[PDB]
């Protein structure tokens, strides 16, 4: 933990908050990339992010594509 | 003159109180962190057009001013774009200044009309032996490239760029449609070292324009970046009058991006899930790649087959346009054969004797027969034995193995890191060189004499040198020198070899750091627009 950040958008969190957590974890990890150091980002279940984003899009009545996912 | 009405993801509706822009016109959003270009997709009614954005729409406000450019996306074309990297809307992303535009052309264009078409059908000579014999390239054709990683696809791309520029005098455009930026940077830097892209004052001696739409670009930007590659190649065809190569890197990602912009525009998806306009989204692009009376565009476009399913509608619609396939294989690549064109899997529509002639046709038809009969007996050799079968079946094995070697060729763009010079092999020298191996004028020569050579005048000059080599191995001798204390130290003497590595307990983690104080109060904007704390009760 002296080298690790943990961004945690768990199951009870809102689907907007699980959609934005890989992006907000990446921005925290992009700090080390942009200042010359090296980063290791792990998006554990990126397939669970896309399910959270499909939830927001079908509820915003955006037109669904394959497996009801957005364009 | 128009203002932003709706922002739904990458799809912007803007509203014009005057005259509407035409469909496919380009709109620029006034006042935004990046230059945002919208392309008009439809006229919705009630003075609204629906647009697909070429960049991110985050930070876009309803009522933002939107200027109609009066035209589609206009990109710089000409010789000044050679050796430059350009994005979909024509901006330089290679960080080398502005693009010297000979003209600025609309990227939307009808295909050349029926009278402008060439009724003739002829070979684009490539200087690659396995491509000019077994799967010839039609001038003005579309060629599917079934490569991958490590089969030498990029050095085959740069060799097509090299030989078409050197022999036929035509330039190349590389349209990278939805490419990874790590791989698009790899192609840029390998084109710089191999000489097909030059930087600086000798920029004009470059042979290839790179038109890049990366994966992180929105689906509208990737769907139009192959038409930006068309438009650069159409200037060389119609104004310069050249035989242009166009590389649409992954034509499947063109399909995939156009399928996303139909899904975002609310269109009902077709069979398996592509856009309803799949055959006219492809056919609009593929029909501008043709031969006119001025010059030609030949397209070598990489084909991905989804789920290894050739009957999927994205390859099946693509293969209706394709005039040749070049399949690059790993099995051919691990035999040291470069280029790794599979001599049996690679097909051409140009390979029939009414268009290449019967003396070319029977050579390629005979060469493929020899290689086919050799590779269906490879569960006869390993099961039974090599010297088991007949002498004629061994005559094919000796003839096929020095044909399978002779399809190799050293490349002129690869010589800066391989040492072996490049060999442009002419068409008549390819046919006449393979007549002889087919009949048996070279059955006495070794198989590795037929390896990485130009033509049959160089197979004799390789068997001469290797055969003599046995005359020049009695020059010196070969045994052991000073078993393991010649210059092999002790292991504890090698621990004191090791150089100083300074390890800091400090991380150096506050180099140039702002360290803003963030307060956990909720800050909102009141009705003046003034930043204020959030009011207390609902």
């Amino acid at each position: 933990m002296r080298y690790t950040i943990m961004v945690s958008a768990t199951a009870s969190d809102a689907a907007p908050l699980q959609f934005l957590a890989p992006y907000s974890g990446c921005a925290m990890a992009e700090y080390f990339r942009d200042t010359g150091k090296h980063g290791l980002i792990i998006y554990d279940d990126l397939s669970k992010q896309s399910v959270a984003y499909r939830q927001m899009s079908l509820l915003l009545r955006r037109p669904p594509g394959r497996e009801a996912f957005p364009g | 003159a128009g203002y932003v009405s709706q922002v739904i993801g990458p799809v912007v509706d803007v509203r014009f109180d005057g005259e509407l822009p035409s469909i496919l016109s380009s709109l620029e959003v006034e006042g935004h962190s990046v230059r945002l270009v919208l392309e008009v997709a439809q006229h919705m009614g009630d003075n609204t057009v629906r647009c697909i954005a070429m960049d991110s729409t985050d930070g876009l406000v309803r009522g933002q001013k939107v200027v109609d450019t009066g035209s589609p996306i206009k990109v710089p074309v000409g010789r000044g774009t050679l050796g430059r990297i350009m994005n979909v809307i024509g901006e330089p992303v290679d960080e080398q200044g502005p693009i010297d535009a000979a003209d600025i052309w609309s990227i939307h264009r009808e295909a050349p009309e029926f009278t402008e078409q060439s009724t003739e059908q002829e070979i684009l000579v490539t200087g690659i032996k396995v491509v000019d014999l077994l799967a010839p390239y039609q001038r003005g054709g579309k060629i599917g490239l079934f490569g991958g990683a490590g089969v030498g696809k990029t050095v085959l791309i740069m060799e097509l760029i090299n030989n078409v520029a050197k022999a036929h005098g035509g330039f190349s455009v590389f349209a990278g449609v939805g490419e990874r930026t790590r791989e698009g940077n790899d192609l840029y830097r390998e084109m710089i070292e191999s000489g097909v892209i030059k930087l600086g004052a000798e920029r004009g001696n470059s042979k290839c324009t790179l038109v890049y739409g990366q994966m992180n670009e929105p689906p509208g930007a990737r769907a139009r970046v192959a038409l930006t590659g068309l438009t650069v190649a159409e200037y060389f065809r119609d104004i310069e009058g050249q035989d242009v190569l166009l590389f649409v890197d992954n034509i499947f990602r063109f399909t995939q991006a156009n399928s996303e912009v139909s899904a975002l525009l609310g269109r009902i998806p077709s069979a398996v899930g592509y856009q309803p306009t799949l055959a006219t989204d492809l056919g609009g692009l593929q029909e501008r790649i043709t031969t006119t009376t001025k010059g030609s565009i030949t397209s070598v476009q990489a084909v991905y087959v989804p789920a290894d399913d050739l009957t999927d509608p994205a390859p099946a619609t693509t293969f209706a346009h394709l005039d040749a396939t070049t399949v690059l294989s790993r099995s051919i690549a691990e035999l040291g054969i470069y280029p790794a064109v599979d001599p049996l899997d690679s097909t051409s529509r140009m390979l029939n004797p009414n268009v290449i002639g019967a003396e070319h046709y029977n050579v390629a038809r005979g060469v493929q027969k020899v290689l086919q009969d050799y590779k269906n007996l490879q569960d006869i050799i390993a099961i039974l034995g090599m010297d088991e079968l007949s002498e004629e079946d061994k005559l094919t094995v000796a003839r096929a193995r020095k044909i399978q070697r002779f399809l190799s060729q050293p490349f002129q763009v690869a010589e800066v890191f391989t040492g072996t010079p490049g060999k442009y092999v002419d068409l008549a020298d390819t046919i006449s060189g393979f007549q002889g191996v087919l009949t048996g004028k070279y059955d006495d020569l070794p198989e590795m004499a037929f390896y990485m050579v130009g033509d049959i005048k160089e197979v004799k000059e390789k068997a001469d040198k290797m055969a003599k080599d046995i005359a020049s191995r009695k020059e010196a001798d070969n045994k052991k020198v000073s078993e393991e204390l010649k210059d092999i130290p002790s292991l504890d003497k090698l621990v004191s070899e090791i150089k100083e590595v300074v390890i800091e307990e400090d991380d150096g983690l506050e180099e140039d750091f702002k360290a803003e104080a963030l307060s956990s109060e909720t800050v909102v904007l009141n009705e003046e627009g003034k930043s204020v704390p959030l009011p207390k009760k609902n």
